[PDB]
């Protein structure tokens, strides 16, 4: 519905998402590659 | 900030232990933990239920800084309004009280001004201030070394 | 059938979910200003405002009450998944003396993994302190798929609960006079809600948990004990356990209930295996309230005319002093949301209040009182739930003064007459206010100066001048000796606070005489005297909310208003709402001071381990009585001793708290940027940065404001409290963990 | 007492007129603007200075404006 | 001089204080169509009598909230009121309509004070009149 | 049975008569105290009200004062009495010569220059002898 | 030293029916609305009650006669 | 409070003058003059 598509669209709902997938992107990195004080 | 720094240093260089500030002061932690909660050992020791030591009096000071710097907060966050109502409501009681309707007031009682209370509560906060951090470091440096 | 309700009164489309503010006619229109975003989360809950009809107001209200429901629907489903999947509670329930609780488990990416401490049992995970595993084990629960069960069945009543919402406003929205059926809703909510529920949790308890707790005290194993429903389908083993259940439910019927005395007892007490309280003794005093709530029913007249009323009741009590009496009150509370809000609010606070300070001293669950991190951790949990609502309680009765007042419906009645002497009230309650904090904390500031003068013989001691809290030790003597001589038929005393035998469980002191001295007589008057000044604040703001001397029209600037401005010498904070925000503090500072006087009391005169011999050896030793008495006690014996446990907790499982501890302090001063400053200077700041983001055509659509004033103080408040209240719960819950 | 100044600007709304709480001000004939009326303040020692006259002017900055001055008895707006 | 029966009040505390006998009181006078309830500004409702009335308060600023309150939150509206204000000696100054006219519309025969014939941006710098009992807005 | 009403029939004033304000036990015996009585000199007065206001002072400083378990110990509370007794005298004197400054109206003998004088002075001796008075009975083998 | 409780007898039946007697007698004195809603068939034979006063007064002998009983039991006879 | 100090019966005297009759005379003279009515 175009009235869910504005809803999901608003300011909050955009910060919290690219929130989330920075941090899932962040985490994951540091899973795989943890304790990286430099580039070695 | 500034007076911290140079006097943990200096506990530091004087007592010969300088790797304790030098892999301490790294994170905020080891500031809280070895510098303050450390050196107020003997500080507040100053009177005890046991006795009392030529440190009382800093110790005292010590706490009478930390409350005057308390009392500074009440001008700084509470304002003129609720005093001026408190202070309406005190003259009523005053000025419908027998044996006491026969002593009145000169100046009219109001509430401090706004500015006033501003400059009034950074005067307290001020003197609460320096007031702590010198019996605090007199106390502890005299524990220490004096 | 007094049932009225409209059918599809406000279709359901998603179009006014993609125009935010649409409740307001000043924030539809579009946003300006970014205080355009302020303002739309925090005009959006508040009904009254946005639209003058009271039914409308009153189904939003039904429907949002079914919102929070939902809320806490999940939230319970929650917390019994994760004590079903993530928790030790089936390792627990075989060793409950050696295994700590523990239903939170970390995931190992930056080094959080040290969160997950050693608990017993082989386990790893965050360590609980919430009390759940001794209310699971008093419940009967055994196995993990039952909580897994539970935890499906909370999440399917949260489901119903958004779907009774969702049709009880957007399909079948009830009438006004649906809502004001007082006499119904309160027969409905007395007989069917709190007598029905006493009466299934009775049932449950004398069917369930007193065989399965009997049995697991002996010393079965949890995998032995029958399951629940077995002790019904083959009452020979409910007979074996209890044998008054061979006679069946013929005594009930016949009076002769005495044969029923196995299973309901009046004991009172701790139970000395768990060092809870006796689930027969439970068992009775939930039945008889449940007896008494169901004959408390049946009181109001609803339908067939066989009832009181409770117009008659408030109309009939009227007196010389009071005018018109309780005159015109109930169309107050049926007419008004705010006036009710504030009732219950005040009611509910002190509730929890109570709740927080007899949970403690009769603990009621098994194995709750030797875990000492719990009992201090639901004791300051709750204080906190209780103080918060009451100042919710001093607010909304101001808002119903400001709104919903009309002087034409309360003429001498008791409000007016109320109006009429608030000066005397709030001179005389000033008064005391003073007198109070003057002789107590002068009483510690004089102990203060004598310990530091070297005159320890002029103190306000119990070697010094005592000060004894005489009325207190007779009614705790009273209370002792009340089994077998004004209560014959009782076992042992209430509880073991006032006095009696010390209870230890594992070699742990559960509850023993808490004997009040100079000390306690101190504290349980600063206690008094931070109540009353709280309760003046609260008073004030209510009272003359709507005018006074200095305004004589608040009424009409509202309720949330900054000032009314420079003249008249400054009228800073005269509104409702700045009587709120500054009974806050206070609320926080008394709070404080009970949580303070609660823990070192309980670690220095209670808790502690007891030895084979029968000494008891104390958490802090006997420490109490003679440093409580100056405030240097007060900060070195308490906070800076207490302290070691929280500020030494780097590198170990405990290190969480420490980190948060630092935290609490951050905010705290964080919230000093927007309590000591005014707005003034940062809308010039924003002015410059503006300018500075301007020169490079970055500026934004919407102007960049400066909080509102009273935005500013609310936010101040906030961060103020946030910052306070978790430096107290890290410090507490490091404490309490570190002592055993 | 305090000041009460209307400047050249007014455009003679007469929302601080009603704005006033003590009836200081007050709506004269005018030539300047279109509504042809300007503010005054004639009982001006009545004035407390709440700026509620302020809050109302609704000209790009303030045409009328109060000055703060010497606190009598009603300035203060004192009921004793 | 100043008639009208008061007011059916049972009394309260936020009432007149000394500087009523000492400095100065306010007195407001309307006429009534009915005898209905109204709230007294200093704390409390009470009911008015069908004809005159006459209330004492303490501030200009009180019987201006009441005049408002007449005005606004009754069907009848009371456009009539009067404030004097009350000297100890017993002198009884006229203050509240001036005219007669209400000063939110325009009446011909009042005289502009405080007008100034600049904008607000045209005061003159402080410096340029230091060391006199001037200020910008003075001048 | 309404007993509390406006103060003096005048519901306009800030107060409302009460059993406690306007009773008429009420208005009896505070219009027979040392300072609301008729015919009293002020000196009188200021002798009748000292002489109470200083006669009760001893009681405090001798069963709490720093001297309270020896033989200088109603010695300490006749002393701090008598130094309280001064140094209210001053601040009477004070207030006296601050309030009535030229204008002074007969309406009231005390609410007078020289009457208020007239007061303070009788009040300075009266406490004087109240605090002896009470000394005297408080203590034991007197020389 | 539970307290006695009493088996039921006959004698306790007397008292149970003369409880709601006496409650009857109370409520018919009693009741602001005696006859509203409900009514029962073949009236007058209740005196004038309807269904609610009815069950109400019943039940107020029920309640009574329980608490006469357990305290005469608690007591002799 | 007492002293081996040359003349150590001055702080006997000295003290209370600054502790009470300073303090009370400077506070009554204050007192007075910001009270003073008239003449300025
Ligand atoms: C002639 C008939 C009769 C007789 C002989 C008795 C005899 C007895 N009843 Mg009894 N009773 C009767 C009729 C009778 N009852 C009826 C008709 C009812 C129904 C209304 C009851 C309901 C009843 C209850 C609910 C209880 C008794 C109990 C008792 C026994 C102890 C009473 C006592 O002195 O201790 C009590 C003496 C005291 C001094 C204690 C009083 C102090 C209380 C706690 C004050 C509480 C204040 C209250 C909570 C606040 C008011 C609430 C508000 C609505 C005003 C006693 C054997 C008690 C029992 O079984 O004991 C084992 C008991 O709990 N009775
Ligand atoms: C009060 C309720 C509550 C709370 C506080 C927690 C808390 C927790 N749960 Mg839990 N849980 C709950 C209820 C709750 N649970 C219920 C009811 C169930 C049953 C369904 C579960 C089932 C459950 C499982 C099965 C697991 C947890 C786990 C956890 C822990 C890791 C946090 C997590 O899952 O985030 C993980 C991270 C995310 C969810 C981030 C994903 C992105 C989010 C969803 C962004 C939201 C917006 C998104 C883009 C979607 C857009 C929606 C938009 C249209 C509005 C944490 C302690 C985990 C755990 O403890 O493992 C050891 C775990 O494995 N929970
Ligand atoms: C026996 C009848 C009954 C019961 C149990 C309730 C119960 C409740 N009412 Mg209520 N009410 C009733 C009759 C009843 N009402 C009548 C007759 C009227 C009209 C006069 C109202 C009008 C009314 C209003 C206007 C409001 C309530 C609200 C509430 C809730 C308050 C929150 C609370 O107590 O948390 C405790 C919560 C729980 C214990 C969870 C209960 C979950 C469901 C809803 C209970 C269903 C029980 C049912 C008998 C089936 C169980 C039997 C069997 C399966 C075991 C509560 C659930 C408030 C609300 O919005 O809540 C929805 C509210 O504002 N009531
Ligand atoms: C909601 C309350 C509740 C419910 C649903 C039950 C349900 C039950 N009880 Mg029970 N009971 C309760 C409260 C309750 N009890 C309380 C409060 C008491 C104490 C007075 C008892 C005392 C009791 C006895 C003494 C017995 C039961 C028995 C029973 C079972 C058969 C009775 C039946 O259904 O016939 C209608 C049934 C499972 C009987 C049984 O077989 O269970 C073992 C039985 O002998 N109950
Ligand atoms: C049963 C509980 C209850 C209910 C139903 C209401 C209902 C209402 N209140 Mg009320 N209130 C309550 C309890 C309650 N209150 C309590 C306990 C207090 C004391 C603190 C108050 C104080 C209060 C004030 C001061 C005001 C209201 C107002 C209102 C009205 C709606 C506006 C509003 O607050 O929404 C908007 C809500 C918010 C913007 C809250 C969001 C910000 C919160 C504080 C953040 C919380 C942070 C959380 C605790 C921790 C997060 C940590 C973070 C790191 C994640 C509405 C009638 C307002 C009004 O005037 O209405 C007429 C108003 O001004 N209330
Ligand atoms: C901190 C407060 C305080 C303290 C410690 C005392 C202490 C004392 N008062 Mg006292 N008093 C106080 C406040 C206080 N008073 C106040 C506020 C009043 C009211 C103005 C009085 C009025 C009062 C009277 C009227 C008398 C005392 C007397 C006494 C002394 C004997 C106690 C007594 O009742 O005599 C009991 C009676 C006798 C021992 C017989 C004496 C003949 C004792 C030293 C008595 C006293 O000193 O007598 C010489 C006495 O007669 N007091
Ligand atoms: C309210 C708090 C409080 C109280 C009750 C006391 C009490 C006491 N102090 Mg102390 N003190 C305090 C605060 C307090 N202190 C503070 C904050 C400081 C500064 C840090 C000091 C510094 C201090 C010193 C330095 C000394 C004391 C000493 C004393 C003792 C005797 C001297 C005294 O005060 O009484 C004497 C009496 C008065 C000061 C006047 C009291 C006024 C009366 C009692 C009011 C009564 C009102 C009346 C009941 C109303 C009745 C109405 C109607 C019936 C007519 C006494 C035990 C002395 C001592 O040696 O202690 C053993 C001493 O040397 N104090
Ligand atoms: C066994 C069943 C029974 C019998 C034989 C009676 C017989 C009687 N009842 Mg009765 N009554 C009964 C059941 C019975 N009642 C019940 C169940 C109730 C409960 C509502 C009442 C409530 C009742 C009242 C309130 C009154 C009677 C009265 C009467 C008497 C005159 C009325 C009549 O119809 O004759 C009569 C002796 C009346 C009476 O005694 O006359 C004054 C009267 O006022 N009865
Ligand atoms: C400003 C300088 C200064 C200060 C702070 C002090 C401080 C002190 N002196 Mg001291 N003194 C000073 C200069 C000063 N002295 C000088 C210059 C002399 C030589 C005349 C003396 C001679 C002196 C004696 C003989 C004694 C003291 C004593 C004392 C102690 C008791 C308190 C007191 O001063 O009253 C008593 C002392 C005086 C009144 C001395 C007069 C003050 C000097 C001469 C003038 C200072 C004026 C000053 C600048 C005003 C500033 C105004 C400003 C606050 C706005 C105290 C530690 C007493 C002591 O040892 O107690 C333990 C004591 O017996 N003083
Ligand atoms: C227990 C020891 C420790 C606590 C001691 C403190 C007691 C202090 C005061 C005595 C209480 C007297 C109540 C009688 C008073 C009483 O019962 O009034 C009842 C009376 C109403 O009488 P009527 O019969 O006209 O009332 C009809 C009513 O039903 C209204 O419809 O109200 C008044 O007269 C006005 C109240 C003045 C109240 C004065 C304010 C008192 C505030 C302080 C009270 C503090 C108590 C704090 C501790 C609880």
């Amino acid at each position: 519905m175009d009235g869910l598509k504005s809803f999901l669209s608003t300011a909050p709902v955009m910060i919290m998402a690219l929130l989330t997938f920075t941090a899932g992107i962040l985490i994951e990195f540091n899973r795989f590659y943890p304790d990286l004080l430099f580039h070695p | 900030w500034l007076t911290f720094y140079w006097h943990w240093k200096h506990l530091g260089v004087w007592s010969g232990n300088v790797a304790q500030f030098n892999e301490n002061s790294t994170y905020l932690m080891g500031w809280f933990r070895d510098y303050l909660w450390a050196n107020s050992a003997q500080l507040i020791n100053g009177y005890n239920p046991y006795g009392v030591n030529n440190l009382s009096v800093w110790a005292w000071m010590f706490l009478f800084g930390h409350l005057v710097w308390a009392t500074g907060f009440m001008f700084l966050i509470s304002w003129r309004g609720y005093w001026q109502e408190l202070i309406e409501t005190i003259v009523w009681a005053h000025e419908r009280t027998p044996l006491a309707n026969l002593v009145r007031w000169k100046d009219k009682p109001v509430a401090l001004s706004i500015v006033q209370a501003r400059l009034v509560g950074l005067a307290h906060f001020t003197v609460g201030y320096v007031l702590t951090y010198a019996a605090f470091l007199i106390a502890s440096t005299a524990g220490k070394f004096g | 059938a007094k049932v009225s309700v409209d059918n599809n009164p406000v279709p359901t489309s998603f179009e006014k979910w993609g125009k935010p503010g649409h409740f307001d006619r000043t924030l539809a229109r579009g946003p300006k200003t970014t205080t355009w975003i302020w303002n739309l989360h925090a005009n959006a809950h508040d009904f009254d405002s946005q639209t003058s009809d009271l039914e409308d107001v009153s189904r939003k209200i039904f429907s949002a009450h079914f919102g929070h429901l939902a809320v806490v629907f999940v939230w319970l489903s929650g917390m019994y998944f994760h004590g079903a999947k993530f928790s030790n509670y089936e390792g627990w329930l075989a060793d409950p003396t050696h295994i700590k609780p523990s239903a939170q488990v970390v995931w190992p990416i930056v080094g959080q993994g040290i969160l997950n401490g050693d608990v017993g049992g082989g386990f790893h995970g965050i360590q609980i302190t919430s009390g759940l595993f001794y209310l699971w084990r008093a419940s009967g629960f055994t196995d993990s798929y039952q909580l897994y069960c539970t935890a499906i069945g909370g999440l399917v009543m949260a489901a119903l609960m958004l779907f009774a919402g969702w049709f009880h406003y957007h399909v079948k929205a009830p009438k006004l006079e649906w809502f004001q059926n007082v006499e119904s809703m309160m027969n409905h909510h007395l007989a069917g809600l709190l007598g029905l529920g006493s009466l299934g949790w009775a049932g449950h308890q004398i069917h369930v948990s007193m065989p399965i707790n009997k049995l697991l005290d002996a010393g079965v194993a949890p995998k032995d004990i029958p399951l629940p429903h077995e002790f019904i389908l083959e009452p020979s083993k409910m007979a074996e356990l209890y044998p008054s259940f061979a006679q069946g439910l013929t005594p009930f019927f016949t009076l002769n209930w005495g044969v029923y005395s196995d299973f309901l007892t009046f004991k009172g007490g701790l139970n000395p295996v768990t060092g809870g309280l006796w689930l027969s003794d439970t068992a009775h005093h939930h039945l008889a309230i449940a007896v008494l709530f169901i004959i408390a029913g049946h009181m109001y007249r609803t339908n067939w005319g066989i009832g009181h009323s409770m117009k008659e009741i408030l109309e009939a009590h009227k007196g010389p002093f009071t005018g018109e009496g309780h005159k015109g009150l109930y169309e107050i509370l049926t007419t008004s949301w705010h006036a009710q809000l504030a009732i219950n609010l005040a009611l509910l606070g002190s509730l929890t209040i109570i709740v927080a300070q007899h949970m403690y001293a009769m603990p009621p669950y098994p194995y709750q009182a030797i875990d000492y991190a719990t009992q201090l951790s639901l004791f300051t949990h709750h204080m906190w739930i209780g103080g918060f609502l009451i100042v919710g309680a001093g607010a909304h009765g101001a808002i119903f003064m400001v709104r919903d007042y009309d002087p034409a419906k309360n003429v001498n009645n008791l409000l007016d007459r109320m109006l009429r002497h608030r000066d005397a009230i709030i001179s005389h309650l000033n008064w005391v206010c003073i007198f109070l904090g003057f002789h107590s904390f002068g009483l510690y500031i004089h102990n203060d100066t004598m310990r530091a003068l070297g005159r320890p013989q002029d103190m306000f001691s119990d070697t010094a001048i005592q000060l004894q809290p005489i009325f207190a030790q007779w009614v705790q003597h009273l209370h002792t000796l009340a089994p077998g001589a004004t209560a014959p038929n009782a076992l042992a005393t209430a509880s073991y606070a006032f006095g009696g035998e010390t209870i230890a469980v594992a070699g742990k002191v559960a509850m023993m005489p808490i004997t009040l001295g100079t000390a306690d007589f101190m504290v349980h008057h600063i206690h008094a005297f931070t109540i009353h000044v709280t309760a003046l604040i609260l008073l004030k703001g209510v009272l003359y909310a709507r005018s006074s001397r200095l305004v004589p029209d608040k009424a009409n600037l509202g309720f949330r208003f900054p000032c009314d401005g420079p003249g008249r010498g400054g009228t800073c904070q005269v509104s409702g709402w700045d009587h709120v925000f500054l009974g806050l503090f206070w609320m926080y500072n008394s709070l404080s001071i009970v949580i303070f006087h609660f823990s070192w009391k309980m670690q220095s005169d209670v808790w502690g381990t007891v030895s084979p011999d029968g000494s008891v050896t104390h958490v802090t030793l006997g420490n109490f009585a003679q440093s409580a008495i100056t405030i240097n006690g007060w900060l070195r014996d308490f906070l800076w001793a207490q302290a070691a446990n929280v500020i030494n907790s780097y590198g170990s499982a405990l290190s969480a708290y420490g980190i948060m501890f630092l935290a609490g302090h951050f905010v705290f001063a964080f919230s000093l940027m927007f309590l000591f400053s005014g707005r003034g200077y940062w809308q010039e700041l924003i002015e410059s940065i503006v300018w500075a983001h301007n020169k490079l055509n970055v500026a934004p659509a919407i102007q960049p404001r400066a909080l509102s004033i009273i935005q500013g103080r609310a936010v101040g408040v906030a961060h103020y409290l946030l910052g306070g209240i978790v430096t107290t719960w890290a410090f507490f819950l490091a404490r309490s963990l570190s002592i055993g | 007492s305090h000041s009460v100044k209307i400047y050249d600007t007014c455009i003679g709304c007469t929302q601080c007129v009603r704005a006033c709480p003590l009836d200081v001000l007050e709506m004269v004939p005018w030539d300047g603007c279109k509504a042809a009326q300007i503010a005054s303040s004639p009982r001006t020692e009545d004035c407390v200075g709440c700026k509620r006259c302020e809050t109302a002017c609704p000209t790009d900055f303030l045409s009328i404006r109060v000055y703060l001055g010497a606190e009598t008895t009603r300035s203060m707006g004192l009921a004793y | 001089e100043l008639s009208g029966q008061p007011p059916k009040f049972g009394g309260s505390t936020g009432g007149l204080l000394s500087k009523a006998n000492r400095e100065e009181k306010y007195a407001i006078t309307w006429t009534s169509a009915s005898e209905q309830v109204f709230e007294m500004p200093t704390g409390g409702a009470a009911i008015m009598n069908e004809g005159e009335n006459l209330l004492y308060l303490a501030r200009k600023e009180q019987c201006l909230a009441l005049g408002t309150q007449l005005r606004t939150k009754f069907k009848p509206k009371i456009q009539d009121y009067k404030i004097y204000r009350v000297y100890p000696s017993g002198e009884v100054q006229y203050l509240h309509p001036a005219d007669g006219v209400f000063p939110e519309k325009v009446n011909e025969g009042r005289e502009a004070q405080g007008t100034k014939t600049r904008r607000i941006g045209q005061n003159p710098e402080p410096v340029t009149i230091k060391f006199s009992g001037k200020a910008p807005y003075e001048v | 049975n309404q007993v509390v009403q406006a103060y003096n029939g005048d519901p306009f004033v800030g107060h409302l008569s009460t059993p406690i304000s306007d009773s008429a036990f009420t208005r009896t015996f505070i219009g027979n105290l040392p300072a609301y009585r008729k015919g009293l000199s002020p000196i009188l007065r200021g002798l009748e009200v000292g002489m109470a206001h200083g006669y009760f002072l001893i009681g405090p400083w001798t069963l709490l004062g720093p001297l309270r378990d020896s033989e200088y110990q109603y010695i300490g509370g006749l002393i701090g009495a008598l130094a309280l007794i001064l140094v209210a005298t001053a601040a009477l004197s004070s207030y006296g010569l601050v309030t009535f400054q030229g204008e002074q109206g007969s309406g009231d003998t005390l609410q007078t220059a020289d009457g208020w004088s007239q007061f303070a002075a009788g009040f300075f001796v009266g406490g004087m002898g109240g605090a002896f008075v009470a000394y005297f009975l408080l203590e034991n083998l007197s020389v | 030293a539970v307290p006695a409780t009493l088996s039921w007898s006959p004698k306790v039946a007397g008292v149970m029916i003369a409880c709601n007697i006496l409650a009857i007698a109370f409520g018919k004195l009693t009741i602001k609305q005696q006859n509203v809603g409900t009514p029962m068939p073949s009236s007058n034979f209740f005196g004038g009650f309807g269904l609610g006063a009815v069950l109400g007064t019943a039940s107020f002998g029920h309640i009574l006669g329980a608490g006469v009983i357990l305290g005469l039991a608690n007591m002799g006879v | 409070m007492d002293g081996s100090y040359a003349a150590s019966y001055l702080p006997w005297i000295l003290i209370p003058m600054v502790g009470w009759l300073f303090p009370a005379v400077t506070m009554g003279l204050l007192f007075i003059h910001i009270e003073s009515e008239g003449e300025g």
